[PDB]
């Protein structure tokens, strides 16, 4: 059924699974018209499909042309997400196909179930975790490839860089979720923490800086401070 | 006008005939039901006084044979049987009528209720849902499960309603996933009406039979089927005008007949609120909507 704090180690076992997050599929700017009406302009979006064990990220870029002439876009976006996830699964070799897909929002359940009818043995699950994957577009290299796209495109990343050489996938996911939660709560301060020291760079083939084990501990503490700082600034504590 | 005689009434029982019912006391001199209107299916049903568990009964059509009821003390129920000897049967009935040991089917002349509830119900279709080919009549009870229920366990005792499943390959054309899920017209009109039922009369007959088994026996799988068949129509943007007109009449009389005190268990809030207020056909069911709002406003 649903994925929560009680069954958390299941994410890191050897059954292939994917998280699917549709937050950033349909993105708009809201603006006034010349007559004082309100109108939206779409910008490019993305499906965030992540294997939490391996870090493999299947970033399907959603180009604004896919919305042209369509109605009820927020509803369409869920079905388009499910179509593209289904197409990804069919594109993978059988031994690489997931045994479970976990959607971060419950409104993706029926669209994805319907698109995956041909895969009755792939479990479609919700989660009670509030995962910060919407902040994926605060990762500069991901935002850059989405905004530059001129047509639909899939780009593959490892969202853990080389961390699994040194830490477990449980610890890697914890680091990722902490980084993303910080970027979601205060993007400016989080990015300041991550780059303040010019001697630590981001490798061309990486998303995050090349921190030593000790520097990651400092960074992680600074992110937890940020999240608690904002939690106080918010609630006045 | 036809007759279903009873050999005897050895156990206290509430006996239903269609929407009517009467209590018979243990060993009371009851010998059957006369003046049964020809032209409709009928159902004669039972609830024992000492174990209200298991309502059960028999669907029949007196045009198809001479039928009677006889209690079986081994299996512990009132059984329907066919009498093949016509002169024997006529002589039994005439004796029981002369001794006035029969109740009369108590139909008010103005009253079209039973017609309205069974308009599209045919015995030949009942006998395909309820498979027991050696009898001309069909047994149904409170506990019998449907084919669909069994899939999710004795198959000879199942209700073989047509399986409807909105998240199934049958319902969803590859490549029309969103379209077919949000507008079920292809599933209704091509798969079900053209494909399986052949016409709307047979679809309505199964819908009406499902409702009647839900109401008379408390059969839960029948209630599921009745609601699935309503929801499939209401969730279709493209429905022939005659079916919308006919569905409003069918449901109106079903809601009218339902015991007020069984609404909590026989009516699915989600289905009815969706059908009346959210679906494509939300403004195509005026009579059903008016009686529902005046009789069961809580549910809504
Ligand atoms: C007027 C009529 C005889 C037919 C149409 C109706 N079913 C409706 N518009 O819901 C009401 C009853």
């Amino acid at each position: 059924g649903a994925m929560n704090s009680s069954n958390y180690a299941e994410l890191f076992n050897n059954d292939i699974k994917l998280f699917v997050d549709d937050t950033n599929v349909y993105r708009v700017t809201v603006h006034k018209t010349f007559e004082g009406n309100v109108a939206t302009k779409a910008i490019n979006g993305c499906i965030f499909t992540l294997n939490p064990k391996t870090g493999h990220l299947f970033l399907k870029i959603i180009h604004t042309s896919v919305w042209a002439g369509q109605k009820r876009l927020s509803q369409l976006a869920k079905w388009k997400t499910a179509e593209e996830v289904s197409a990804l699964v069919r594109s993978l070799p059988k031994e690489e196909q997931p045994k479970q897909i976990i959607v971060t929002r419950k409104a993706m359940l029926d669209p994805l179930e319907v698109h995956m009818l041909d895969f009755p043995n792939i479990a479609i699950r919700p989660t009670e975790l509030r995962l910060p994957f919407s902040a994926a577009m605060s990762i500069d290299k991901l935002s850059d490839v989405v905004m530059k796209a001129t047509e639909p495109q899939m780009v593959l990343f490892n969202i853990y860089d080389d961390w699994l050489d040194r830490i477990s996938s449980y610890t890697a996911f914890s680091r990722l979720t902490l980084l993303l939660r910080a970027l979601k709560t205060n993007e400016e301060s989080a990015k300041m923490i991550l780059l303040s020291d010019p001697t630590i760079t981001i490798k061309s083939y990486h998303l995050w800086p090349s921190f030593t084990d000790e520097q990651w501990i400092t960074i992680e503490s600074q992110m937890r401070d940020l999240i608690l700082t904002e939690y106080g600034r918010k609630y006045n504590v | 006008m036809n007759t279903v005689p009873f050999t005897s009434a050895p156990i206290e029982v509430t006996i239903g005939i269609d929407q009517y019912s009467f209590n018979v006391k243990e060993n009371q001199p009851f010998h059957g039901i006369k003046d049964i209107p020809i032209g409709h299916v009928h159902v004669i049903h039972f609830q024992h006084a000492d174990n209200s568990s298991m309502r059960y009964g028999y669907w029949f059509d007196c045009r198809m044979g001479n039928f009677y009821i006889q209690y079986d003390p081994k299996d512990g129920l009132y059984k329907m049987m066919e009498e093949r000897d016509g002169a024997k049967f006529e002589n039994i009935v005439h004796n029981f009528k002369e001794r006035q040991m029969m109740v009369s089917y108590p139909k008010i002349d103005e009253d079209d209720t039973w017609y309205n509830l069974t308009e599209f119900v045919q015995m030949d279709k009942i006998r395909k849902i309820v498979r027991k080919d050696e009898n001309q009549f069909s047994y149904v009870d409170s506990s019998m499960t449907t084919v669909q229920e069994n899939e999710l366990s004795d198959p000879a005792h199942s209700l073989n309603y047509t399986v409807i499943n909105f998240k199934s390959r049958e319902a969803i054309r590859p490549g029309h996933e969103m379209e077919d899920f949000l507008d079920k017209s292809y599933y209704l009109n091509t798969v079900m009406l053209q494909g399986i039922f052949k016409n709307s009369s047979n679809y309505f007959g199964e819908l009406q039979f499902a409702f009647l088994n839900a109401m008379f026996f408390g059969n839960y799988g029948s209630s599921l089927q009745w609601h699935a068949m309503i929801e499939l129509i209401c969730s279709s943007a493209t429905v022939p005008k005659h079916m919308l007109d006919k569905l409003d009449e069918i449901l109106y009389y079903q809601i009218k007949t339902l015991p007020e005190q069984y609404s909590d268990i026989l009516l699915n809030e989600r289905v009815w609120n969706i059908c009346l207020y959210s679906s494509f056909q939300k403004n195509s069911l005026h009579n059903t909507e008016k009686i529902m709002e005046n009789k069961y406003p809580e549910l809504l």
